[PDB]
């Protein structure tokens, strides 16, 4: 049964939490033990719920509401649906955004175990404790180490992206915090170990990563998908604006658009070594005919790029007049980047009629005379990838040539996986550094993991864990030996616990999570609902998710937290007659997160400002919450043009559209990619053992599971990381779905349940990312580009047959998630 | 819930599903007997399941592939296993595929639907 909300129900607008499509939502709240009427005026939804609904008229489940309690002790039933309206999902909703109800906080739900307050390990478990005591203890270490170390003695691992967990106001707060204030260098990214890009070679080229819309994707004449499984990792960008196209949908678009051109049924091309749901997916909307999986050999593509555009360049099919006014650089590429596509067949193990059936589709001419549009959408397969640098330098340069960028139904994009939210101050170092090596080795007094979990999704993370709960020991075995202490006293004692190997650990999140093995002190943070939030989606469009509910306990928003800790270190120097010290803490007089978003996002690029990067630019000044909020849910796409009270707030729809890049000269800058296998690191154990051990998104999982880990179906579905392998393979080893197998190498042991699958290659197999019971990333190595990107699905080793479960064969389904 | 005859056991063809309403006209669900005894599953062989058709997810009715012994939707492409008391194998809804309850008995081979584990799809309760 669902309770319906009365016609006048308090309505706010919900970006998803999670992925990078960013899907807006609603959210009805009002008083437990009221219900609207059946009748369609009688209800918030405006549906009629005297009779069955029509198919189609309407997202609702009981996961989708639940009843929060105030913290005035009022009870209210809410509910978080899809909103029709906005143009990004068209009412759609994912099985991940679906569960926000279930999965806001309450005391009795699945959210029940989130952190309402300051926790610390005492007495060897944990405890509840305050916001000043904890203060006390943090700000205390990092006074010290800040006075007898400098800023490497602290150390961070960070979120740097959006939506929850991330935002514009959070990252500005912990950005301002770590780099303007503290001013360490120490400090590490949530996905990467280093404070680097995932995109330094495209922005060199001249081409930011998120430079089209949404809507280009509808208009494309060709979609490749390159090391991409969007129907699962982005599922709703796929549905809602490619899969459309590829129905035909979109061709009146097409045509109103582009006068004098073909249109072809339009195709997808997919570049992934693995056969995925998305490609299943595709060819059951499409036909085979219509679809290309060139399935790669893993760490190949390189290769295929380099062949694709040694291939256009023979053939002729590029823009020349284009490479002539707006390039610098393509002669030279010809000359580094060739290889015939015989060679190219011989390396990737893609069959050349499909090498050049897929440049066919792509780019040669339509019979009415212009270059197909072709839409180049990439993510983490070649993002952690065989050398990531070098894959884009060789992927762009086909894209350039090609006048794939700044043309309406192209782009040379990354797909994305959070949303983006990035409003910081410069990163104060020159060199870059491995934090996990660092911490490792032994460097640093005090880590804090700030909305990340590395200890199930760092490279190596075997090592990682190894090490930081030896170097967490000591620090906890002097902690329980001067119990009784002063905090004062406390703080001394732990601090010299760390010159003798010891790390203080810290944990700013919304669960305990695995990290609860390691830390002594862990602080409540908040996530979209219970706090106003911003941040863009994959095309870069920037709405408001509004507070609609209290925090857990005293939990607060990260850019909150961050203030917190400033002003009590501020505070501290002051008691320790220490201006010049004390000074450098000022400027986090915040009272609410919306006080963030002016300090940073606002002010960038403004006289008077620091400096400041900020994915909003220097127009941001324009965005406030009260125009976002009257923006809707399909809000702006950055960078924000101008704004009137007719009109409103006025974007981008796409970049590059005059041939103008974000280089020195102006030009797209093409760059020589060389090919040099696998790294020597990676080949050494691909010569040593026997299968793949590729890995990635599921569907219906979220990241690390920290949610999911505390709902009944997801336990039930999946109690333990599974592992795709082929039949043949199970066959051999004497497995069937369910069984549990070690999988291990040089770096590392790891293990997961069978989940036999007709499509997996033999000799390779797929094993779920990042999980709470099997860490894949234990036998990843710690090869990594030349600006410290990790090569996480460059990795091999051996299976073998632990045992079987028996709940996990009653439970658990193992038939085919790939549709068709 | 009301108690509405389905069928004989004896008339289920071996994994042939049979349409039925529950609890009312306006609610579409199928009988099937699987063929080989899942938990559940009532009859002789413990392998009749039934459920509703609808997918929970926007209320596009499922097909019943008989050689997965699943129920696949064709909007957003969900599919539920049917052996596994309709668990989402892959798919963008947040419920199993609701199951509708068989009472069977023996003496007159009788299957009789009375009741709904989870919420049909399109309205706020099961009785409408
Ligand atoms: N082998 C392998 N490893 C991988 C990958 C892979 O493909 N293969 N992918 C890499 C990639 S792409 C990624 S994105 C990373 C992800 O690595 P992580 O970032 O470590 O994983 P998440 O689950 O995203 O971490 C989010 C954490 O923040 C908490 N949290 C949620 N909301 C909030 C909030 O509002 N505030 C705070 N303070 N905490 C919050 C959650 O409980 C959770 O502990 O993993 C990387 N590692
Ligand atoms: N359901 C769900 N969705 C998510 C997330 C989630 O946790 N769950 N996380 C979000 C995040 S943070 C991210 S980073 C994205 C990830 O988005 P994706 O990158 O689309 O998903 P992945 O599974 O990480 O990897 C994509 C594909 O890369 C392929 N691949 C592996 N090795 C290679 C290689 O050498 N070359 C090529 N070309 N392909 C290769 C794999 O077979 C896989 O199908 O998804 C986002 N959305
Ligand atoms: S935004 Fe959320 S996981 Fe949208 S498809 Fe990604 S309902
Ligand atoms: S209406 Fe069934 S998968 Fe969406
Ligand atoms: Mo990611
Ligand atoms: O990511």
């Amino acid at each position: 049964r669902i309770t319906l909300p009365p016609a006048n129900a308090q309505r706010t607008n919900m970006t998803c939490h999670f992925c990078i499509v960013g899907c807006g939502y609603h959210v009805y709240k009002w008083p437990e033990l009221e219900e609207g009427g059946r009748a369609p005026e009688q209800n918030a939804l405006g549906l009629d719920f005297r009779k069955q609904l029509p198919p189609l008229a309407s997202t609702l489940t009981p996961a989708m509401t639940n009843v929060v309690t105030e913290h005035d002790g009022a009870r209210y039933d809410i509910m978080v649906v899809p909103d029709k309206a906005c143009v990004v999902n068209s009412g759609l909703s994912s099985t991940r955004g679906g569960k926000m109800a279930s999965y806001m906080y309450t005391p009795t739900g699945d959210g029940k175990e989130r952190l309402s307050a300051p926790r610390l390990y005492a007495a060897d478990e944990w405890v509840d404790t305050t916001w000043d005591h904890a203060m006390a203890l943090y700000a205390g270490l990092i006074k010290k180490t800040l006075d007898s170390d400098g800023p490497q003695g602290v150390f961070f691992s960070c979120f740097d992206h959006g939506g929850a967990g991330g935002g514009f106001e959070n990252t500005w707060g912990t950005g301002k915090l770590m780099f303007s204030a503290i001013q360490t260098p120490m400090v590490r990214i949530h996905n990467r170990p280093a404070y680097n890009s995932e995109c330094h070679a495209t922005r060199e080229m001249g081409i930011g990563e998120l430079n089209n819309a949404y809507e280009d994707a509808q208009l494309a004449d060709v979609i490749w998908s390159i090391g991409n499984n969007p129907y699962e990792s982005q599922t709703n960008y796929f549905l809602n604006h490619w899969l459309p196209n590829l129905q035909g949908a979109t061709t009146s678009k097409k045509k109103e658009r582009f006068p004098n051109e073909n249109f072809p049924q339009a195709r997808i091309i997919f570049v992934d070594p693995r056969e995925t749901p998305s490609v299943a997916i595709a060819r059951h909307v499409a036909g085979n005919d219509r679809v290309l999986h060139l399935a790669i050999e893993p760490g190949t593509d390189t290769a295929l790029f380099n062949g694709l555009f040694t291939y256009v360049v023979e053939q002729g099919w590029i823009d020349k007049p284009f490479i002539e006014a707006h390039t610098k650089g393509f002669d030279d590429a010809v000359k580094t980047n060739r290889l015939s596509l015989d060679e190219c067949s011989n390396i990737t193990g893609v069959p050349v009629d499909m090498l050049k059936r897929a440049a066919e589709w792509s780019y040669k001419p339509k019979a009415s005379g212009q270059a197909p549009r072709t839409m180049h959408a990439y993510e983490k397969g070649i993002i952690w990838g065989n050398d990531n640098y070098v894959i884009q330098s060789a992927l762009l340069d086909l894209v350039i040539a090609t006048h794939n960028v700044g043309r309406r139904g192209t782009g040379c994009v990354r797909m994305g996986g959070h949303q983006e939210g990035y409003t910081r101050p410069p990163y104060p170092g020159d060199k870059k550094i491995y934090i996990d090596q660092e911490l490792i080795k032994g460097k640093g007094r005090i880590m804090t993991w700030w909305g990340c979990n590395n200890f199930q999704t760092s490279n190596n993370a075997q090592a990682l864990r190894e090490a930081i709960l030896q170097r967490s020991a000591i620090v906890k075995q002097a902690m329980q030996k001067a119990r009784g202490a002063t905090t004062e006293e406390m703080v001394d004692v732990i601090y010299e616990a760390t010159q003798n190997g010891g790390l203080f650990v810290t944990s700013i999140n919304l669960y305990p999570t695995k990290l609860a093995e390691a830390a002594h002190l862990m602080l409540p943070a908040a996530h979209p609902g219970e706090m106003n939030l911003t941040s863009m989606n994959g095309e870069r469009r920037i709405r408001l998710s509004e507070k609609f509910m209290d925090p857990p306990g005293t939990a607060m928003a990260d850019c909150l937290i961050a203030a917190r800790i400033a002003n009590a270190l501020r505070d501290m120097y002051q008691k320790d007659g220490k201006a010049e010290m004390a000074a450098q803490f000022e400027g986090f007089d915040w009272k609410t997160e919306e006080d963030a978003f002016n300090d940073g996002f606002r002010r960038a690029g403004q006289p008077g400002a620091p400096a400041i990067d900020s994915q909003g630019g220097s127009t941001g000044h324009l965005v406030t919450y009260d125009r976002l909020r009257k923006s809707g849910n399909n809000g702006v796409q950055l960078p924000v043009v101008s704004w009137d009270e007719s009109k409103g707030l006025v974007g981008t729809e796409m970049l590059y559209t005059e041939g103008k890049f974000d280089t020195d000269d102006g030009k797209a800058h093409f760059k020589p990619a060389p090919w040099n296998g696998l790294p020597a690191t990676v080949q050494q154990q691909k010569d040593k053992y026997r299968f793949w051990l590729n890995n990635g998104r599921n569907n219906e999982v979220w990241q690390t599971a920290y949610h999911d880990q505390y709902n009944s179906l997801m336990q039930e579905r999946y109690p333990m990381a599974y592992i795709e392998m082929n039949p043949d393979d199970c066959k051999q080893l004497d497995v069937t779905g369910g069984d549990i197998v070690e999988v291990y190498n040089d770096f590392g042991s790891t293990f997961a349940m069978v989940y036999p699958v007709a499509e997996i290659k033999r000799g390779q197999t797929f094993m779920l990312f990042g999980y709470v019971n099997g860490i894949q990333g234990d036998v990843t190595t710690d090869w990594t580009d030349r600006d410290i990107i990790p090569y996480y699905k460059g990795t091999w080793g051996d299976i073998r047959k632990v045992g079987s479960m028996s709940e996990f064969k009653r439970t658990v389904s193992f038939k085919s998630r790939r549709f068709g | 819930y009301p108690a509405t005859a389905v069928s004989v056991a004896k008339n289920l063809a071996a994994n042939e599903p049979s349409s039925f309403t529950y609890p009312d006209t306006s609610s579409p669900c199928v009988a099937v007997k699987l063929g080989a005894p899942v938990p559940g599953g009532v009859g002789p062989d413990d392998d009749i399941v039934a459920y509703s058709v609808l997918c929970t997810h926007m209320g596009c009715p499922t097909s019943y592939d008989s050689s997965s012994k699943t129920f696949s939707c064709p909007c957003h492409f969900t599919e539920f296993d049917a052996e596994k008391a309709g668990q989402m194998i892959c798919g963008e809804a947040t419920a199993d595929l609701p199951r509708v309850l068989l009472r069977y008995d023996a003496a007159s081979d009788a299957l009789t639907a009375v009741g709904v584990d989870g919420l049909i799809y399109g309205r706020q309760a099961n009785v409408i």
